[PDB]
């Protein structure tokens, strides 16, 4: 198998940007690569073939390159529906292989994310929970560190957490932490808390609650 | 001009389940057909491939033995039979079309779910997230809609039925370590259009004929 | 003297190319490339129902000015299939399904010594024509012909 590798595996840049990614193959391949574009939850699309041709349908603002092992898939002009994830591949021999991916997110200044802690569901609790929820809204960039603790007792990998794809509105992201017990242990508890390290926070903010 | 595919659901391990893959607008006369699949936040992976007018094959070594690639090309139609399935079967499986040049996918279909699991098919449970002072910041309240344990992917969540979808934020499910999925659905509301707004959260599970409105109240 | 021809592809678009009579397809196959990046070894030309072939020119199939050629992509892959005479003895010949049936006679003629005038091949109750390929007929491999006679 050919080794198809991209880079970077995530960049960003801001619309009218020019953004060029890089893809190398483990050995030659001539000039049979091909470059797609991905969506969430959409089905790829094909761009460039044969390292520089332009499918139909395509934009001319998408422009291929290289010839070997070392290919380029170059946006002039970045525009809003341009911001997905870009595979490039080899159809030079079997089995044809992909790249890892190269995301491409917008760009924006940091955002401090707003932190809300929800306590479980008393009509929940009912059934042996147990689950609460911990949201953070609108930030930027989508690194971010949530811990939980319960009286103080830290809690780990008894929570799963959940990012949202960029806002094409604001280009923030939501991730969200939640910590599910049982009923009888969310009782001898009292002190849930949920703090969150961010760029945008000059210093880890939590939100806690009394059962 | 593309392609259908159907085919996919729920399926035990080391259970069998059949793809199908109709083209619309064009004939297989002069192309191949290829399955991809995705894993869950994975990258593309090719299956296999067919020559439908002549019935030649070519299979991922992760999967030459196990499934089957054919193709009736009395109707356009592309099948993918998938016995011994497994757990790292698990992926969205698309079928493609090359008529321009080998191994080259110049069309991609919607896309099928294909999940190996033993863990059958599950209602969800609707948890309300209430607004209160906890989850509140100035002038913009949130609340929230908890689909937990349902099986399998996915389910579908609006709220107010459509009418509501500024400041929406349903997050992408997570598997727990029982088998079944789980999230949530938030949406920051302006601080006072609570009392004075109702907020209903439409949760949707096909795969179990589950509907549910829940009311999230302060 | 120079001439020029179009190449409708599949995705609808013409293509327009400067050629002499005098050009091998294979010569005009590289032109096609330059253009719209396609293998000439995957590329398949017709003309009013006649696949181009390579070693030949334009010349050769009355191409004139202003004629148009479509592209299709040229299947590929060695396999066998059988060609069982009427009566009847079975022969196994290595093909791909771009292979005309014309060429699929001359195989014949090959190692049968049977010259093409006389041969009719036959599939699915079907009379196959020269002109096309085993793909057009989904000749699928393993597949058993019927030689007429």
């Amino acid at each position: 198998d050919i080794q198809m590798t991209q880079s970077p595996s995530s960049l960003s840049a801001s619309v009218g940007d020019r953004v060029t990614i890089t893809c190398r193959a483990s050995q030659d391949v001539s000039t049979a690569v091909a470059w797609y574009q991905q969506k969430p939850g959409k089905a790829p699309k094909l761009l460039i073939y044969s390292a520089k041709f332009l499918y139909s349908g395509v934009p001319s603002r998408f422009s291929g390159s290289g010839s070997g092992t070392d290919f380029t898939l170059t946006i002039s002009s970045l525009q809003p529906e341009d911001f997905a994830t870009y595979y490039c591949q080899q159809s030079y021999t079997t089995p044809p292989t992909f790249g890892q991916g190269t995301k491409v997110e917008i760009k924006r200044t940091v955002a401090a994310p707003s932190v809300f802690i929800f306590p479980p569901s008393d009509e929940q609790l009912k059934s042996g929970t147990a689950s609460v929820v911990c949201l953070l809204n609108n930030f930027y960039p989508r690194e971010a560190k949530v811990q939980w603790k319960v009286d103080n007792a830290l809690q780990s990998g008894n929570s799963q957490e959940s990012v949202t794809e960029q806002d094409s509105k604001d280009s923030t992201y939501s991730l969200s932490s939640t910590l599910t017990l049982s009923k009888a242990d969310y009782e001898k508890h009292k002190v849930y808390a949920c703090e969150v390290t961010h760029q945008g926070l000059s210093s880890p903010v939590t939100k806690s609650f009394n059962r | 001009v593309q392609l259908v595919e159907s085919g996919g659901g729920l399926v035990q391990p080391g259970g069998s389940l059949r793809l199908s893959c109709a083209a619309s607008g064009f004939t297989f006369s002069n192309t191949y057909i290829s399955w991809v699949r995705q894993a869950p936040g994975k990258g593309l992976e090719w299956v296999a491939s067919i020559t439908p007018s002549s019935g030649q094959t070519d299979y991922a070594d992760s999967v030459k033995g196990r499934f089957t690639i054919s193709a009736d090309t009395s109707k356009n139609t592309a099948y993918l039979q998938m016995n011994s399935l497994r757990a790292e079967d698990t992926a969205v499986y698309y079928c493609a079309r090359t008529w321009l040049l080998r191994w080259v996918m110049d069309l991609w279909g919607q896309g099928t779910l294909v999940t190996v699991s033993s863990a059958s098919t599950k209602g969800p449970s609707v948890f309300p997230l209430a607004p209160s002072s906890k989850s509140t910041s100035g002038g913009t309240a949130a609340l929230g809609c908890l689909v937990k344990d349902y099986f399998p992917e996915p389910v579908t969540v609006s709220w107010n039925s459509g009418a509501l979808t500024s400041g929406v934020h349903t997050f992408p499910a997570v598997l727990q370590s029982s088998g079944l999925y789980s999230l949530s659905s938030v949406v920051t509301v302006p601080s006072s259009s609570l009392g004075t707004q109702t907020y209903i959260c439409n949760v949707n599970h096909k795969p179990s004929n589950t509907k549910v409105d829940k009311k999230v109240e302060p | 003297s120079h001439m020029q021809i179009f190449v409708k592809t599949l995705t609808g678009k013409t293509i327009t190319l400067e050629v002499e009579p005098s050009d091998t397809i294979e010569n005009v196959k590289a032109k096609i490339q330059d253009k719209e990046g396609i293998p000439p070894d995957q590329q398949r030309l017709i003309f009013a129902g006649k696949q181009l072939e390579d070693g030949r020119t334009l010349s050769d199939y009355n191409i004139q000015k202003e004629s148009t050629l479509h592209l299709v992509l040229r299947l590929r892959g060695g396999m066998q299939i059988f060609v069982k005479t009427l009566t009847g003895k079975t022969i196994t010949l290595e093909v791909e399904p771009s292979d005309t049936i014309e060429n699929v006679k001359a195989k014949i003629q090959d190692k049968e010594g049977i010259p093409p005038d006389q041969q009719r091949l036959i599939f699915a109750g079907k009379q196959l024509e020269d002109g096309r390929t085993l793909s057009d007929y989904n000749i699928q491999k393993e597949s058993t012909l019927h030689l007429v006679l």
